[PDB]
C-alpha cells in the first residue's frame, strides 16, 4: 500500500497519492520559518535564516526577480536557485519583448507549470522547496505561496517551514490590522517581525539572524540583512 | 601599421607604432599593439583591430589556464601554436591579423613566432609585419649586427619604427618599446613621433628628404 | 512517449540459455505444423490453413508467401510476427540487393538478412524476439534449388527436408524414411500431401491447405512478352483445384 | 555489464557458459600450415551438408575463423570484420596484418562489456591467418573481448579433455599433414557420437601452396574430409 | 534501492545524503578566516611508506586570490577544480577584473548540481580575498549547496575538529596565530604524527595572493608549536 | 539512449561498482615497479591455466604509450587496452598541439582521468583495472613512477605493485627499498624486482618478465635467459645458514 | 610556387625543398625546412597554400607515429603514400579542401628498394624515379630525362640534383634562397646541411 | 503501459481516486450555451476572495474546469490552447467544440500508453457555443469523454448528479442561461454537502450565444450575488 508506490513521481499509489511529491513536501516543513504579508500599498517578506554552526553564515533565503518583484525559500536551496532563475528569465523576457513588467498572478502560474512537469516526467524529480512569492505591479501589492507540488496560491499573508502554523495563526488574527497599514512601510515590517515570533521556542531574532525584504508603490525591491534590520529587534 | 621583433645578444626587442585607421581616416594615433600576456610573453597585433585585440586577449586567458593545469609557464612555441590553431580554425571566414609571439623561457631562451590569419607559424630570428613593413625591414636589415648593445638595438627597433611611421601612410602616432630578457620583458616608454622625429633628424643629420 | 527501455530483454541466465529465445522456441512448438522438401528439379512448401470458424475467409490469409519471383518463404509460430518479417525481407531484397546489383538475391543472402532481422530483436534494446521459424525455399543460377529454416535467435541451417511447429517430430521421422536424393517435383508434392495428412484434425482438402512450389520457370506468370532472357517466376501457388486433383490419386 | 562482488562480469561469464555447450573447434599451427578443425551439433540425415556452413569462415583471403557459439551472433561479428579487412585495404594497399583484425574485433566485444546495456554476443572465434610479420598465427576470442595468441587451442565443448590431448602430443616442429591428424584424433576422443563420421566436421587448412611462394586457403569439401578420414585410420 | 534523484520520506535526496557519508572518510581539511588572510591545511595521509608524499595534491590553486582544498573522493574533485579555474579566467576575460570568491563557488555548486549519474563524493573548502567582502571561506556540499565560515573542517577528524575550531577562533587571530591553530587541531585529529610530510600548509593573502607552503616553511611552525605548547 | 546509472552510493558512502573493479584488479596477474637512481624497472608475472602458448604473438604486459613512456596493468585484460589505446591517442595529441612529448604526470593524470569519467557516467562501468605508469620526462633525468586505480585517484611511487598477492610484495619492497639508497645500477635495481616477484610466481622461468627504462627513450626489454641469471643468484647465495 | 624535388637513386632517395617562405612583398624567411619526418625510413615534403602546408603535414605525422606506436612497427612507404592520398582524396571533396601537394621519400626495408611518390592536392599518386611539384617541374622533367640513370649512386644523385638547383636560378623568376637536401636510405634519414655554398 | 488481468489499467484506476478526491465542479448545458461552476475550498482567512480563479477559458469561446491535481489540469489546459492556436492558424475558423474534445482526448489517452508516463490526475469539465450550437463535454483520465447535458465531478459528485438528473426530467423543453447560472449555484451548495469541514467560494462562468455573443466570460458583480442568494434561498 506504502509498498512499490513510492518509487519514482510517475507512479500513482492504490489511494490515488504521488509519495514522491509528498516527500518533497515534506523537505519544506523540515526548512527554516519565514512569513509574507501585504497590505495595499507594500508587500514583505521576513525570513529568519539558519546557521549550521556558531561560526557559519545564516545562509540567504531571500532572492530578488526584478525591481517589482521577489521570493523567500525553505526547502533545497539549490531548488530555489533553478526556479528563481527561471522566474528572473520569465521577467526579463517580459520587459524585452514587450516592454511590461511582469504581472505576479502570472509569475504563480509560471512557476506552477515549471514544477507540474517534474511530477509527470520519469527520471525526473518534484521540486524541493516552498516559495513566497511578493510584487507590486499594475493592479498593486501581492503575497503568493508556492508549494512544489504546483499548487499555488494568492494570500493577504502567510508563513512556510518550521513551525509555521504558530506565525499563519497570528496572521490570521492580525488580519485586519495589517491590511490597513498602507503608506508606512516600518509598521508592516514590524507585523512581520512579529507574526515570525510565534514560531520561536529556538531564541531571540538577534542582527545576523534576521533577513527583511519589501516591495511597495514608489520602493522597488530590496533585501535588508544586519546593521539595517537592527532597528527592528 | 608597422610592428617589429628582433633576436641578438642581449635578448629580444620589440618596438610598434600605434595607429588605427578606417579607409584614409586616421582613427587613432594612441593605441596600443602589443600585448602583456604575461611577465616573459608578449604579443603584437596587427591586421583587423578587433580580430588581434580579441583574439589576443583570449590569448592570455589560455596561457594562465596552462599554468594553473600545469604549474609552469607556458613556452612561447606552445602560445605561439594556440593562436595558430585557432586562427586556422576560422580560415576562410576572413579573420585578419598578422602578429608575433615573443618571450623569454629555460627551455627555448628567447624567442620569436610570426603568426598570421593564412595560418602560418614561423619561427625566426628577424619580423616585421604591417603596412609599414618593408619600410622597417630597410632600416633594421642594414644597421642589425646580432652584437649590439641593448642601447644600440633599443634604438635600432626605435628608429626602424620611425622610418615606417614617416613613409607608410597607415602608420605613425608613436613608438612603444619593450626588451626581454631572462627577467622578462621591460617597457622602455612611448615615444611620440611629433617629437622624436625632430630630435631623430637634428642628431644624426638625417631625413635630408624633408624640409626645414 | 519516448523508448525508455534501451537495454536487452534477452540476456543470459547462469545456465547460459537465453530464456526468451527458448519461449520463443515454445511458441514455435505450438504452431500449425508446415514443412518443406527438396526435390531434383523444385521445391515445395506446405502448411495447414487452422481456420477460426467458418466464417473467416481462408484464402485472404497468406500463410505461404512470394518473397522474391524465385523465393518463398511458410512459418510456423505467431502469424502476426511472420506477416511483418514477410514485408521486411521483401523490402530489403530490394535495398540491400536488387537497387545495387540488378538483380534478385540468392537464397542463401536473402536468408542470411532475414536471419540479421531476427539476431537484432534477440539483442537491441526494448524489444522480444520473433515468434516465428520460418521455411524459405527458392533457386538462383548459380546455387540451383535450396531450402532453409530460420529460427527465433537468427539461426539458419540449410536441409533436403524438414518440417517446424506441433507435429514436427513425428514428420522428421515420415519424411527421413521417404526421402531420397532422385525425387522428381510431382513426387515431393505427393510426399507432402502424406506428411501433412498426419499434423491435421479435421477436414483435409485444397482449401484447408496452402501449397507451393519453387520449379521451372512459368512464362504466362511474367504479364508482358519479348524480352526472352526471362521466362519467369519459379515460385508458383498451386491452386484449391490442384492440391485435389492429388488428393483424390492420393 | 555490471560487475559481481568477486569482481567478474555476470553475462560474460554465463555466455562463456553458453559456449562450453558448443560443437568443439580446434586449431592447430605447424612450421608451414594452420588447420581448422570443428564438430557440427548433434545433427540428422536430412541436414545438407554441402552447400552447409555453420563453423568455419573466410575473413578474407589471408585469414579465416572457427565459431563456438551462437551462429547468428557470429554472422553479425564476421560481417564487420570482413568490412574492417576491406576498410584496412583500401587505405593502405596491404592485406591486414591477423593481429589488428583480432584486436578490433576483441575490442568490438569488450564494448558490449562495459556500455550500452546490451548483452554480449555468445561467440568465442579461433583465428588462422598468415601476414608476412609474424608468418602463420593463432589467435582467440571470447565475449570478455580478451584475446591471446597459441600453438594449438580449441574452444566449445570439451576443452579440458582436448587441451590435456593436444599438449600431449604437439611438438614445435609439426608439418600440416601431422597437425590434420592430431585434429581429427582429438576430436575422435573428446566427441559425444558413437564415432566421428564425415557429416559431422568442417575442415580447413592455410598451406604455403605447394610450389609458388604464396598463401592458399582451403575449405575441405564433405568427400574430401572423408578421404582425409580414411587415411588416418578412422574410415 | 530505487533512484538516483529520489526523495526519502524524510524529504532528503538518498544519494546526496550518501554522497556526504563518502566525505566523512575523507583526509580532514581545514580552514581558518581571519582579517589578515585565509589559511588552508589539510592531511596527506599516505596509504604506505612508499608512496612520495609531496604528489599528494589536496590543496589546489584556482586562481592567484582564490584557493581550495578537499575532502572525500578526491578523483571527482578534478572536473570541479578544472571548471572553477575556467569560470574564474572566463570571468577575468568577460569583465577584466577577479571574480568574487562567492560568485566562484555558486558556480562550482552550480555545477554540482548536474547530476553526470550521481552526486560528488568530495566537499572543497574554497578560500580567497574580493575587494567588495575581503578574506573569505566557504564549504560547497555536492548537493549544490555552499555555507560560509569563519572556521570549517571536513573529513574524518571534523567533529572534534570543529569543535576545537569553536573554542579557538576570534574576530582578531593574526595569520601567524590561525596558521599554528590549523596544525595544532591537525596534530590532534590525524591518526598519525604530525610532520612536515602527512601535513600541508596553505594561505591566501591579498598581497601575496594564493601561496602553497613548501615542506621547509611548514616544519619550522611544526617546532614553533611544538615549543609554544611546552611552556605552556 | 541508455544512461541507467551504474555508479552509485551506498548508504554506508561507497561506490559498490568501483569497490568490486578493484576486487577485478586483485585478482589479474602481479605487476610491480620500482625506479632507481638513474632507472625505472617493470615487472610482471604470467598464469598457469594453459602452456601451449605462442609467446611470440600474444599481447605482453607492458605496453609503450610514447617513446619514454611505458604502462603496466593488473586487472581485465579487455579493459586496459582501451585505456592504452587512448593513453597513445592523447600522447601524439601533446605533441602535436605542445610541441614537447608529455610529461610522465601528465600522461598519469590524462589515465586516471579517463578512470573517473567512468565512474561517473550512466550506463558505463568503471574499469576493472589499476595501472602503474613509468618513464622519464624530455628532457630530464630524475625517474618516475605513477600508479592509478578504477577510482581515478593517482600518486607516485618509489616503489609500487599492484594485483594478486601484491599485499606480500608490497611487504617485501617496504622493508628492502630504502629511501636513502636507492638502486643506484640498473642492474641492483632489476635486482630488487625479480626478489620481490619470487615470493608470489614460483620458478621465474616462462612466468616473470621485465622492462627497464632510462632517459632518453631507452626501453629495453629482457629475454628468458637473461631473466635466468637472476634468479639463480639469489636462491644459492641467499640460502646460507 | 615553392620548389618541391625529389630523386630516388639505386639506394637512396633525395629531396630538395626551397627555403623561402614568401608573403606579397616580402621574404619573411630564408631557411624553412618544408619537410616532415614520418618514421625512420620515411619522410614528406610539401608545398601550397599557406596554412594548410604544415597543419596537414604535422596531422600525417601525427597519425605515423600513433601506427607505429601501436605496432611496435614501421608502416611501408607503399602504405604510408596510399594513406597519404586517401586522406587528400576525401579533403577535395570537403567544406574546405586542403591545398597541400606533397613529395613522400621512403626506405622500404622489407625490400630494400628505395621509393619516389608524388602526390597532388586532388589525390593523384604515382611512383616515379624523380618528381617535382609546381612549375619547378616546367624545368627539371626534362633535364632528369636526359641526365638520370637507373642505378646512380647517392652522390651522383646529388651532382644531378646540383644541375636542378642550378637550373632553376638561371630560369626561375624568383628567388627561391636555394634548398635543404635530405637523403632517406638504409640508415634512415640524414641532411646535407651545407649545399648552398658548396 | 500495464493491462491489469480484468483488462483495466490499474494506473489510470488510482488516477480516478485523485479525481473522486478533489473539490466539485459542474457543467449544465442550456439551450443556446454552457454553463460552468466550481466549489473553491477557503483553506483559510488568508486567501484573498474572488483571487483564486479555477475557471480558465480556451481561444475565446471555449472554457475548462476541472477536480483533482490543480496542475495537472494547467498543463491540460495549456495544451488545449496550443491546440486551438494550432488549429486556427490553419483553417481559419476557430475550432469546433467536438474537434477540442478530441484533441485533449488523444492526448489524455497517449499518457495511458507508456510505462514512462502517469496519467493525468484530472476530470475536465469543458465546452462552448460553436457554429452549429451549444457543446458539453466530460473528459476522465483515461481519455475517455462524452456529451452531456450535465456533469459533474468531484468528492460531491453523487449528489451534484442527482441534481442534475431532476433538471432533465423538469425541463424537457430546455433550460435557459439566466437560469442555469442560477441552478449551478444550487448545485454546487448542494454539493458542498460533502465537504463541509471547510467554508468556500463559489465561482461560475459561461458562454451563451445571446447573453455573451457565443463568447466566454466570467460571471462577476450583479448576477454572481443574484446566484448566491438563489441557493441560499433554497437551503434555509
Ligand atoms: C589594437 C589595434 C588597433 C589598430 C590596429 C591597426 N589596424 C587598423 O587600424 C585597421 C586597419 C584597416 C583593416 C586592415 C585589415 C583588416 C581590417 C581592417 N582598422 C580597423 O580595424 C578599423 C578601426 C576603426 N574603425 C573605425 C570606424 C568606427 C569604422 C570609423 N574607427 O576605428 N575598423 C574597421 O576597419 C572595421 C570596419 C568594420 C565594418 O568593422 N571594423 C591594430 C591593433
Amino acid at each position: 500500500f506504502r509498498n512499490n508506490y513510492d518509487g519514482d513521481t510517475v507512479t500513482f499509489s492504490p489511494t490515488g497519492r504521488l509519495f514522491q511529491v509528498e516527500y518533497a513536501l515534506e523537505a519544506i516543513k523540515q526548512g527554516s520559518v519565514t512569513v509574507g504579508l501585504r497590505s495595499n500599498t507594500h508587500a514583505v517578506l521576513v525570513a529568519l535564516k539558519r546557521n549550521a554552526d556558531e561560526l557559519s553564515s545564516y545562509q540567504k533565503k531571500i532572492i530578488k526577480c526584478d525591481e517589482h518583484m521577489g521570493l523567500s525559500l525553505a526547502g533545497l536551496a539549490p531548488d530555489a536557485r533553478v526556479l528563481s532563475n527561471y522566474l528572473r528569465q520569465q521577467c526579463n523576457y517580459s520587459s524585452l519583448v514587450f516592454n511590461r513588467k511582469l504581472a505576479v498572478e502570472r509569475a504563480g502560474h509560471l512557476l506552477c507549470d515549471k514544477a507540474q512537469k517534474n511530477t509527470q516526467s520519469y527520471g525526473g524529480r518534484p521540486y524541493g522547496v516552498g516559495l513566497l512569492i511578493i510584487g507590486y505591479d499594475k493592479s498593486g501589492a501581492h503575497l503568493l505561496e508556492f508549494q512544489p507540488s504546483g499548487n499555488v496560491t494568492e494570500l493577504y499573508g502567510t508563513a512556510i517551514g518550521a513551525r509555521s502554523q504558530g506565525a499563519k495563526t497570528y496572521l490570521e488574527r492580525t488580519l485586519d490590522t495589517f491590511i490597513k497599514i498602507d503608506g508606512n512601510p516600518d509598521e508592516l515590517i514590524k507585523a512581520g517581525v512579529e507574526a515570525i515570533s510565534q514560531s520561536l521556542r529556538d531564541e531571540s531574532l538577534t542582527v545576523d539572524n534576521l533577513s527583511i525584504a519589501i516591495v511597495g508603490k514608489d520602493t522597488p525591491f530590496t533585501i535588508y540583512d544586519g546593521e539595517a534590520v537592527a532597528k527592528y529587534i | 601599421t608597422t610592428t617589429l621583433a628582433f633576436r641578438f645578444q642581449g635578448g629580444i626587442i620589440v618596438a610598434v607604432d600605434s595607429r588605427a585607421t578606417a579607409g584614409n581616416w586616421v582613427a587613432s594615433q594612441t593605441v596600443k599593439k602589443v600585448i602583456e600576456i604575461n611577465p616573459f610573453l608578449l604579443g603584437t597585433m596587427a591586421g583587423g583591430a578587433a580580430d588581434c585585440q580579441f583574439w589576443e586577449t583570449w590569448l592570455g586567458s589560455q596561457c594562465r589556464l596552462h599554468e594553473l593545469r600545469e604549474k609552469e609557464r607556458i613556452s612561447v612555441a606552445a602560445a605561439s601554436k594556440i593562436l595558430s590553431n585557432l586562427v586556422y580554425q576560422y580560415k576562410g571566414a576572413g579573420l585578419s591579423m598578422g602578429t608575433m609571439i615573443c618571450g623569454y623561457t629555460r627551455k627555448e631562451g628567447p624567442t620569436i613566432y610570426y603568426v598570421d590569419s593564412d595560418g602560418t607559424r614561423l619561427k625566426g630570428d628577424i619580423f616585421c609585419v604591417g603596412s609599414g613593413q618593408t619600410f622597417a625591414y630597410g632600416v633594421l636589415d642594414s644597421n642589425y649586427k646580432w652584437d649590439l648593445s641593448v642601447e644600440d638595438a633599443l634604438y635600432l627597433g626605435k628608429r626602424s619604427i620611425l622610418a615606417a611611421a614617416h613613409r607608410d601612410a597607415y602608420s605613425g602616432g608613436s613608438v612603444n618599446l619593450y626588451h626581454v630578457t631572462e627577467d622578462g620583458w621591460i617597457y622602455h616608454g612611448n615615444h611620440d613621433v611629433g617629437e622624436l622625429f625632430w630630435k631623430v633628424k637634428e642628431e644624426e643629420g638625417s631625413f635630408n628628404n624633408v624640409i626645414g | 512517449m519516448t523508448d525508455r527501455y534501451s537495454f536487452s530483454l534477452t540476456t543470459f541466465s547462469p545456465s547460459g540459455k537465453l530464456g526468451q529465445i527458448d519461449y520463443a522456441l515454445t511458441a514455435v512448438k505450438q504452431g500449425v505444423t508446415s514443412l518443406g522438401i527438396k526435390a531434383t528439379n523444385g521445391v515445395v512448401i506446405a502448411t495447414e490453413k487452422k481456420s477460426s470458424s467458418p466464417l473467416a475467409m481462408s484464402e485472404t490469409l497468406s500463410k505461404v508467401s512470394l518473397l522474391t519471383p524465385d523465393i518463398g518463404a511458410v512459418y510456423s509460430g505467431m502469424g502476426p510476427d511472420y506477416r511483418v518479417l514477410v514485408d521486411k525481407s521483401r523490402k530489403v531484397a530490394h535495398t540491400s540487393y536488387k537497387r545495387i546489383y540488378g538483380e534478385y538475391p540468392p537464397t542463401k543472402l536473402l536468408v542470411s538478412e532475414v536471419a540479421k532481422i531476427m539476431q537484432e530483436a534477440t539483442q537491441s534494446g526494448g524489444v522480444r524476439p520473433f515468434g516465428v521459424s520460418l521455411l524459405i525455399a527458392g533457386h538462383d543460377e548459380f546455387n540451383g534449388f535450396s531450402l532453409y529454416q530460420v529460427d527465433p535467435s537468427g539461426s539458419y541451417f540449410p536441409w533436403k527436408a524438414t518440417a517446424i511447429g506441433k507435429g514436427s517430430v513425428a514428420a522428421k521421422t515420415f519424411l527421413e524414411k521417404r526421402w531420397n536424393d532422385e525425387l522428381e517435383l510431382e513426387d515431393a508434392i505427393h510426399i507432402a500431401l502424406l506428411t501433412l495428412k498426419e499434423s491435421v484434425e479435421g477436414e483435409f482438402n485444397g482449401d484447408t491447405i496452402e501449397l507451393a512450389i519453387i520449379g521451372d520457370e512459368n512464362p504466362d506468370l511474367l504479364g508482358y512478352t519479348g524480352i526472352p532472357t526471362d521466362k519467369g517466376p519459379r515460385f508458383r501457388k498451386l491452386t484449391s483445384q490442384e492440391i485435389n486433383d492429388r488428393l483424390e490419386a492420393l | 555489464t555490471i560487475f559481481s562482488p568477486e569482481g567478474r562480469l555476470y553475462q560474460v561469464e554465463y555466455a562463456l557458459e553458453s559456449i562450453s555447450h558448443a560443437g568443439t573447434a580446434i586449431g592447430i599451427m605447424a612450421s608451414d600450415g594452420i588447420v581448422l578443425a570443428a564438430e557440427r551439433k548433434v545433427t540428422s540425415t536430412l541436414l545438407e551438408q554441402d552447400t552447409s556452413t555453420e563453423k568455419l569462415y573466410k575473413l578474407n583471403d589471408k585469414i579465416a575463423v572457427a565459431v563456438a557459439g551462437l551462429t547468428a551472433d557470429a554472422e553479425i561479428l564476421i560481417n564487420t570484420a570482413r568490412i574492417h579487412a576491406q576498410n584496412y585495404l583500401k587505405t593502405y594497399n596491404e592485406d591486414i596484418p591477423v593481429e589488428i583484425l583480432v584486436r578490433r574485433l576483441s575490442d568490438i566485444k569488450q564494448g558490449y562489456t562495459q556500455h550500452g546495456g546490451l548483452r554480449p554476443f555468445g561467440v568465442s572465434f579461433i583465428y588462422a591467418g598468415y601476414d608476412d610479420r609474424y608468418g602463420y598465427q593463432l589467435y582467440t576470442s571470447n565475449p570478455s573481448g580478451n584475446y591471446t595468441g597459441w600453438k594449438a587451442i580449441s574452444v566449445g565443448a570439451n576443452t579440458s579433455a582436448a587441451q590435456t590431448l593436444l599438449q600431449m602430443d604437439y611438438k614445435d616442429d609439426m608439418k600440416v599433414d601431422d597437425a590434420i591428424e592430431l585434429a581429427l584424433k582429438t576430436l575422435s576422443k573428446t566427441t559425444d557420437s558413437s564415432a566421428l563420421t564425415y557429416d559431422r566436421l568442417e575442415f580447413a587448412t592455410i598451406r604455403k601452396g605447394a610450389n609458388d611462394g604464396e598463401v592458399y586457403q582451403k575449405i575441405f569439401k564433405p568427400q574430401e574430409i572423408k578421404d582425409i578420414l580414411v587415411k588416418t585410420g578412422i574410415t | 534501492d530505487r533512484g538516483v534523484s529520489t526523495f526519502s520520506p524524510e524529504g532528503r535526496l538518498f544519494q546526496v545524503e550518501y554522497s556526504l557519508e563518502a566525505i566523512k572518510l575523507g583526509s580532514t581539511a581545514i580552514g581558518i578566516a581571519t582579517k589578515e588572510g585565509v589559511v588552508l591545511g589539510v592531511e596527506k595521509r599516505a596509504t604506505s611508506p612508499l608512496l612520495e608524499s609531496d604528489s599528494i595534491e589536496k590543496i589546489v590553486e584556482i586562481d592567484r586570490h582564490i584557493g581550495c582544498a578537499m575532502s572525500g573522493l578526491t578523483a571527482d574533485a578534478r572536473s570541479m577544480i578544472e571548471h572553477a579555474r575556467t569560470a574564474a579566467v572566463t570571468h577575468n576575460l568577460y569583465y577584466d577584473e577577479d571574480i568574487n570568491v562567492e560568485s566562484l563557488t555558486q558556480s562550482v555548486c552550480d555545477l554540482a548540481l548536474r547530476f553526470m549519474s550521481r552526486p560528488f563524493g568530495v566537499a572543497l573548502l574554497i578560500a580567497g580575498h574580493d575587494a567588495d567582502d575581503g578574506y573569505q571561506l566557504f564549504h560547497a556540499e555536492p548537493s549544490g549547496t555552499f555555507y560560509r565560515y569563519n572556521a570549517k573542517a571536513i573529513g574524518s577528524g571534523s567533529e572534534g575538529a570543529q569543535a576545537e575550531l569553536l573554542n579557538e577562533w576570534h574576530s582578531s587571530l593574526t595569520l601567524k596565530e590561525a596558521e599554528l591553530l590549523v596544525l595544532k587541531i591537525l596534530k590532534q585529529v590525524m591518526e598519525e604524527k604530525l610532520d612536515e610530510n602527512n601535513a600541508q600548509l596553505s594561505c591566501i593573502t591579498k598581497q601575496d595572493g594564493f601561496k602553497i607552503y613548501d615542506n621547509e616553511k611548514t616544519a619550522e611552525l611544526i617546532k614553533e608549536l611544538k615549543e609554544k605548547e611546552a611552556a605552556e | 539512449g541508455y544512461d541507467r546509472a551504474l555508479s552509485i552510493f551506498s548508504p554506508d558512502g561507497h561506490i559498490f561498482q568501483v569497490e568490486y573493479a578493484l576486487e577485478a584488479v586483485k585478482r589479474g596477474t602481479c605487476a610491480v615497479g620500482v625506479k632507481g637512481k638513474n632507472c625505472v624497472v617493470l615487472g610482471c608475472e604470467r598464469r598457469s591455466t594453459l602452456k601451449l602458448q605462442d609467446t611470440r604473438i600474444t599481447p605482453s604486459k607492458v605496453s609503450k604509450i610514447d617513446s619514454h613512456v611505458v604502462l603496466s596493468f593488473s586487472g581485465l585484460n579487455a579493459d586496459s587496452r582501451i585505456l592504452i589505446e587512448k593513453a597513445r591517442v592523447e600522447a601524439q595529441s601533446h605533441r602535436l598541439t605542445l610541441e614537447d612529448p608529455v610529461t610522465v604526470e601528465y600522461l598519469t593524470r590524462y589515465v586516471a582521468g579517463v578512470q573517473q569519467r567512468y565512474t561517473q557516467s550512466g550506463g558505463v562501468r568503471p574499469f576493472g583495472v589499476s595501472t602503474l605508469i613509468a618513464g622519464f620526462d624530455p628532457r630530464d633525468d630524475e625517474p618516475k613512477l605513477y600508479q592509478t586505480e578504477p577510482s581515478g585517484i593517482y600518486s607516485s611511487w618509489s616503489a609500487q605493485t599492484i594485483g594478486r598477492n601484491s599485499k606480500t610484495v608490497r611487504e617485501f619492497l617496504e622493508k628492502n627499498y630504502d629511501r636513502k639508497e636507492p638502486p643506484a645500477t640498473v642492474e641492483e635495481c632489476v635486482k630488487l624486482t625479480v626478489r620481490s616477484l619470487l615470493e608470489v610466481v614460483q620458478t621465474g622461468a616462462k612466468n616473470i618478465e621485465i622492462t627497464v627504462v632510462k632517459p632518453d627513450s631507452d626501453i629495453v626489454a629482457l629475454s628468458s635467459e637473461e631473466i635466468n641469471q637472476y634468479v639463480t643468484q639469489i636462491e644459492q647465495e641467499k640460502q646460507e645458514q | 610556387m615553392d620548389i618541391i624535388l625529389g630523386i630516388r637513386v639505386q639506394d637512396s632517395v633525395i629531396l630538395a625543398s626551397s627555403k623561402a617562405v614568401t608573403r606579397g612583398i616580402s621574404v619573411l624567411k630564408d631557411s624553412d625546412d618544408k619537410t616532415r619526418q614520418l618514421s625512420p625510413h620515411t619522410l614528406m615534403s610539401f608545398a601550397g597554400e599557406a596554412g594548410d602546408t604544415v597543419q596537414f603535414a604535422e596531422y600525417i605525422q601525427a597519425n605515423i607515429q600513433l601506427y607505429s606506436i601501436r605496432e611496435d612497427y614501421e608502416l611501408s612507404p607503399q602504405a604510408v603514400s596510399s594513406f597519404v592520398r586517401q586522406e587528400l582524396a576525401k579533403s577535395i571533396r570537403s567544406r574546405r579542401p586542403y591545398q597541400v601537394n606533397v613529395l613522400i621519400g621512403g626506405y622500404d626495408k622489407k625490400k630494400n628498394k628505395p621509393e619516389l611518390y608524388q602526390i597532388d592536392y586532388l589525390g593523384t599518386k604515382v611512383e616515379l624515379p624523380y618528381g617535382a611539384h609546381g612549375y619547378s617541374g616546367f624545368y627539371t622533367f626534362s633535364l632528369l630525362d636526359h641526365h638520370y640513370r637507373p642505378d646512380m649512386t647517392t652522390e651522383e644523385g646529388l651532382d644531378l640534383l646540383k644541375l636542378c638547383v642550378q637550373e632553376l636560378e638561371k630560369r626561375m623568376p624568383m628567388d627561391f634562397k636555394g634548398v635543404i637536401v635530405k637523403i632517406v636510405d638504409k640508415d634512415g634519414i640524414r641532411q646535407v646541411d651545407d649545399f648552398q655554398a658548396q | 503501459s500495464v493491462f491489469s488481468p480484468d483488462g483495466r489499467n490499474f494506473q489510470v484506476e488510482y488516477a480516478v481516486k485523485a479525481v473522486e478526491n478533489g473539490t466539485t465542479s459542474i457543467g449544465i448545458k442550456c439551450n443556446d450555451g454552457v454553463v460552468f461552476a466550481v466549489e473553491k475550498l477557503i483553506t483559510s482567512k488568508l486567501l484573498v476572495p474572488q483571487k483564486n480563479v479555477k475557471i480558465q477559458v480556451v481561444d475565446r469561446h471555449i472554457g475548462c474546469v476541472y477536480s483533482g491535481l490543480i496542475p495537472d489540469g494547467r498543463h491540460l489546459v495549456n495544451r488545449g490552447r496550443e491546440e486551438a492556436a494550432s488549429f486556427k492558424k490553419l483553417y481559419k475558423t476557430p475550432i469546433p467544440i467536438p474537434a477540442f474534445a478530441d484533441r485533449l482526448g488523444q492526448y489524455v489517452q497517449a499518457h495511458t500508453l507508456y510505462n514512462s508516463v502517469r496519467p493525468f490526475g484530472v476530470s475536465t469539465i469543458f465546452g462552448g457555443v460553436d457554429k452549429n450550437g451549444a457543446h458539453l463535454y466530460m473528459l476522465e483520465p483515461s481519455g475517455s469523454y462524452w456529451g452531456y447535458k450535465g456533469a459533474a465531478t468531484g468528492k460531491g459528485r453523487q449528489s451534484a448528479k442527482a441534481e442534475l438528473e431532476k433538471l432533465v426530467d423538469h425541463h424537457p423543453e430546455g433550460l435557459s442561461a439566466r437560469e442555469a447560472v442560477k441552478q449551478a449555484a444550487k448545485i454546487i451548495y448542494l454539493a458542498h454537502e460533502d465537504n463541509k469541514e471547510k467554508d468556500f467560494e463559489l465561482e461560475i462562468s459561461w458562454c451563451s450565444l445571446s447573453e455573451t455573443n457565443g463568447l466566454h466570460k466570467f460571471v462577476k458583480g450583479d448576477l454572481l450575488q443574484e446566484a448566491i442568494d438563489f441557493a441560499q434561498k433554497e437551503i434555509n
